[PDB]
RNA sequence: GCUUGAGUCUCGUAGAGGGGGGUAGAAUUCCAGGUGUAGCGGUGAAAUGCGUAGAGAUCUGGAGGAAUACCGGUGGCGAAGGCGGCCCCCUGGACGAAGACUGACGCUCAGGUGCGAAAGCGUGGGGAGCAAACAGGAUUAGAUACCCUGGUAGUCCACGCC
RNA sequence: AGGACCGAACCGACUAAUGUCGAAAAAUUAGCGGAUGACUUGUGGCUGGGGGUGAAAGGCCAAUCAAACCGGGAGAUAGCU
RNA sequence: GCUCGCCGGAAGACCAAGGGUUCCUGUCCAACGUUAAUCGGGGCAGGGUGAGUCGACCCCUAAGGCGAGGCCGAAAGGCGUAGUCGAUGGGAAACAGGUUAAUAUUCCUGUACUUGGUGUUACUGCGAAGGGGGGACGGAGAAGGCUAUGUUGGCCGGGCGACGGUUGUCCCGGUUUAAGCGUGUAGGCUGGUUUUCCAGGCAAAUCCGGAAAAUCAAGGCUGAGGCGUGAUGACGAGGCACUACGGUGCUGAAGCAACAAAUGCCCUGCUUCCAGGAAAAGCCUCUAAGCAUCAGGUAACAUCAAAUCGUACCCCAAACCGACACAGGUGGUCAGGUAGAGAAUACCAAGGCGCUUGAGAGAACUCGGGUGAAGGAACUAGGCAAAAUGGUGCCGUAACUUCGGGAGAAGGCACGCUGAUAUGUAGGUGAGGUCCCUCGCGGAUGGAGCUGAAAUCAGUCGAAGAUACCAGCUGGCUGCAACUGUUUAUUAAAAACACAGCACUGUGCAAACACGAAAGUGGACGUAUACGGUGUGACGCCUGCCCGGUGCCGGAAGGUUAAU
RNA sequence: AAUUCCUUGUCGGGUAAGUUCCGACCUGCACGAAUGGCGUAAUGAUGGCCAGGCUGUCUCCACCCGAGACUCAGUGAAAU
RNA sequence: CUUUAAUGUUUGAUGUUCUAACGUUGACCCGUAAUCCGGGUUGCGGACAGUGUCUGGUGGGUAGUUUGACUGGGGCGGUC
RNA sequence: CGCGGGGUGGAGCAGCCUGGUAGCUCGUCGGGCUCAUAACCCGAAGGUCGUCGGUUCAAAUCCGGCCCCCGCAACCA
């Protein structure tokens, strides 16, 4: 559930940890692994091509399929656990045939369920579907961009789109952000809201919580030196410029919408 | 203190050593250089 | 021991009683497009505001959140607060009918516990209209009021607090 | 359970004295801070000069940093000594 | 050689890194050693490094490097696929004793083990760059069973003692044994076996995964240590024996029990929590293209091979790094006795050293400290420095508070030795005996021996019993910052930076942004409960008015407006 | 006030004596609500003040024990 | 000459549709046991996007430099 | 020492900038309305445009002296 810990240290005190009961408290599938090791926000030329990444914990990858490209095949849910290379949780789903997959655990779904890939599913949480063949208006997620690539819509916690329009080739959603955009009808989509809906609501409360996660502490630009950041200097915290990035473009407004083989589809922006 | 020299024979081979300096363009002159001066220790070497 | 106290059981009655989950229609706002043009809006009057970049008006489509016209009644239910479009699920009390049964099992009740309009507060969403604070325009001797144009919190929902 | 408490190894370097041609081109002595963590450490790599890295001091990049070193322009130029 | 003193979680003993003969022996003293020097890490000469089991090489990968083609780029060249390299990682196998002036898990003796080749005999289907399992794993915590090791006793050998006692509850020394094989325990994990079918595992499949039936309830896997064996062997105190007087030859008693107990092992366990904890090969196994009087595989036996390199010595230091024989720095393992909570510390065992200038004098002055009458911060920029407080158990403990603290608040009492309760208690461990048995490393039961807190009372000793080393100074008011933490290495460690939290804003994924002439990558194999920039910096109560100037966003009618 | 120039501002408390300090008056040279305002338990090798305790810091130093200084013998620099 | 109407003709600015350029960090197959890549089918976009040349704007992210002299020292003021 | 702006009925502001015409609110005198005051409604008077001289048809205006006022001046070792 949703609690918080007793104070102990001064960092204990504020400490909102998201204890789920039903995570598996077991080791994972053996077969659906690959080391996922981190480089620190580094690239080929080895320069810190992002900030704030670097250190954090060693972990590994689990293959969690969104393409759900197996057909007309049920499938039965076993196990539900909170992935390290996510934000919402996986669930361990056997399809009957012989293979067990990992597909995103939804918010109406116990780990005992059975869950239907195909066109010929109802609207049940955890199928996976055409938007045509769905009563335009439901509560979907992972939705597709090309027919087969896999879902890029909403696939963190707690997150969902709104089916708005569909005519005829095009489907029009109502993204998270609220983008109001038309993509391909064939596509695939799956029903119900994604679970692990509490992870807003996770403190981290001490510093080191953020820190084992990856995150480097942000030095602020008043901080840096008129050398270093656009900003910089002032005696005694004097400011008097307009706030920039680290490299000329004048931030807290100045939008990069800038892609134009893309620009057509969307019908609204975040406005 | 802690002095700026800590020996390691492939350390000092890895990036220093013969065929480091034969590993590309720019250090093959380094020995067209050396040879030039004609040093009998050609390069840091067994 | 007994029964006129009280309580229970059998069959039915009316109801905005409560909680949870769906759904409908009208209207308001916004957005996009077509027709079309100098006013629109407002008040005691006027002005701020909106408008020839083409509003308002009008037709069509779409997306929304909230409240439920008429039925509605000094009508009904509940302990009180309070609660009304419709439908389903779970559920509380009251009342009537002809009998049986238990046999005073009762009345109130400091302390204590629970519920408890609105406003307000914390967390996460939502956000049409309305509208503290606030701004401008007027009234005025002055108007940080009454009036008008906008408008944030809030108002709505789920979990707690007061 | 704890960026939990006291305190050795380990890491760091707040105060004082000694030292300053020293034992030492920043150490020793007596007290100190942290010490299951944002901890420390060995080995092996990647990021490089107007660039790298930076829990941001313009510190650090081989005893050298408000732009390293080595060689070449170059016997730069100097109304100065 | 006999005493003295020092370290003794090290200034001891072994390795990696790194050096490169500094190791051992003989000889020599000009030059090196901060002094002398027949001495030595110095000169000259000779000698020494013995491996199937150690490490590496080798097999296979990680970060990452290179990279046939390929994409791209004035050229050079950059990135990257298949592959191929690269440990700090995983993967076969040996220990004890003796010996040398110097090396030995390498030589010798004794006793074992591992991976392949060839051949023989008897059976039998084998077979991939392909599939599956395994390899294969996190932090912390607690418990049980043992071991390393140590103590006491028994036993054996020797002594009975230069100043009083000491044949006795006396003193001292020794009481050691591996790898492997067999047994398969304490403990942990898991329900086995059989039949049939299958859109699954890029193809196949008896292997795996899945879905139904059957039968029975255990089978299996794994596993420190103990016990036999290894071993009537080795070693072994002390004698016996010859000295070039350095040491060698020979012989050889006891060789067990009990208790305590590791951070070592079982444990690459188990519980739990969250931040969710390598890869590939070796190994086992199933089949594809195929090959079957074959070739190969399984098992037993015989025999052969295990190549190349390192191996000296130093290895917390006069041999590495610091110009030096430099009060500094350098990773890992082993690590006893008494006291002690402890790897702190003090004194010692093993073992290694007294630091490569000494001998006198005992002034001023300088440094490291001891002690101090009366006073006790009057000192000084300032309680800087010294002094003092300092341990365990128990008693007791405020303002305030986010109800966790504050707190070990403050402030106090008892602490030694001896006897008794009790010829050493509670507790712990536990043989013999007895009974039973699905008979083994068994289960109850039984209680000797051994070991051993603490509490009460009584008595006594000194001024003082946490008597040494060791080991908090405390309280009150207040500014700032939340706190832990980080920073100017080498004059500033803080109020600076970071911090979890909050807010604004950019971002619809070939995402923004960034490195890069480009390709390609990071972001992220993440996708709005997400990622990036900025600002502030817990929590609590809040965050008002201004859109004039500048920047930004939206709207474009009109004015003006480049190239064309 | 880490801000207040004038100034050691004014009043009260602490001391025999308080340019510092604590609590307040507002006359804010020149605080001010995320270059965040005001409180704040806990924490601090942080700044300032005070008290207890304790002592050579001081009144005022006195003695003693070691290492140098002094002498002798060997070796033998240095800045300038 | 102005206002204007049908047509021929000449180029341009918009709206929609189409497929062949092009894009494709969509699916699948083969080269090929290879997430690079090339080609082949097919789908989704579509003369956009993107790139070269010219050009206006913005632009301390970046680079090269200037920022006077006299002066009873300089600065400030003043002057030339 | 200097630089910048202003000086307008009893109070304070317009007009100046770009030359022929001097305005607004309060106030003063007064009335009405109320029982009274203020307020309110309304009309009139009230400005040498600080001062002198110059220039052009006309000077508040364009310019030059004198006086008054506000801010900054009383540093860097």
């Amino acid at each position: 559930a949703v609690v918080k810990c007793k104070p102990t240290s001064p960092g204990r005190r504020h400490v909102v940890k998201v204890v789920n009961p039903e995570l598996h408290k077991g080791k994972p599938f053996a077969p659906l692994l690959e080391k996922n090791s981190k480089s620190g926000g580094r690239n080929n030329n080895g320069r810190i091509t992002t900030r704030h990444i670097g250190g954090g914990h060693k972990q590994a990858y689990r293959i969690v399929d969104f393409k759900r490209n197996k057909d007309g095949i049920p499938a039965v849910v076993e196990r539900l656990e909170y992935d390290p290379n996510r934000s919402a949780n996986i669930a361990l789903v056997l399809y009957k045939d012989g293979e067990r997959r990992y597909i995103l655990a939804p918010k109406g779904l116990k780990a005992g369920d059975q869950i239907q890939s195909g066109v010929d599913a109802a609207i049940k949480p955890g199928n996976t579907l055409p938007m045509r063949n769905i009563p335009v208006g439901s509560t979907v997620h992972n939705v597709e961009m090309k027919p087969g690539k896999g879902g890029q819509l909403a696939r963190s916690a707690g997150t969902y789109v709104q089916i708005v329009a569909r005519d005829g080739a095009y489907v029009t959603l109502r993204l998270r952000s609220g983008e109001m955009r038309k993509v391909e009808a064939d596509c695939r989509a799956t029903l119900g809201e994604v679970g692990n809906a509490e992870h807003m609501l996770r403190v981290l409360g001490k510093a080191g919580a953020a820190r084992w996660r990856g995150v480097r502490p942000t030095v602020r630009g008043t901080a840096m030196n008129p050398v270093d950041h656009p900003h910089g200097g002032g005696e005694g915290r004097n400011f008097g410029k307009h706030p920039v990035t680290p490299w000329g473009v004048q931030t807290k407004g100045k939008k990069t919408r800038s892609n134009k083989r893309t620009d057509k589809f969307i019908v609204r922006r975040r406005s | 203190m802690k002095r700026t020299f800590q020996p390691s024979v492939l350390k000092r081979n890895r990036s220093h050593g013969f065929r480091a300096r034969m590993a590309t363009k720019n250090g093959r002159q380094v020995l067209a250089r050396r040879r030039a001066k004609g040093r009998a220790r050609l390069t840091v070497s067994k």
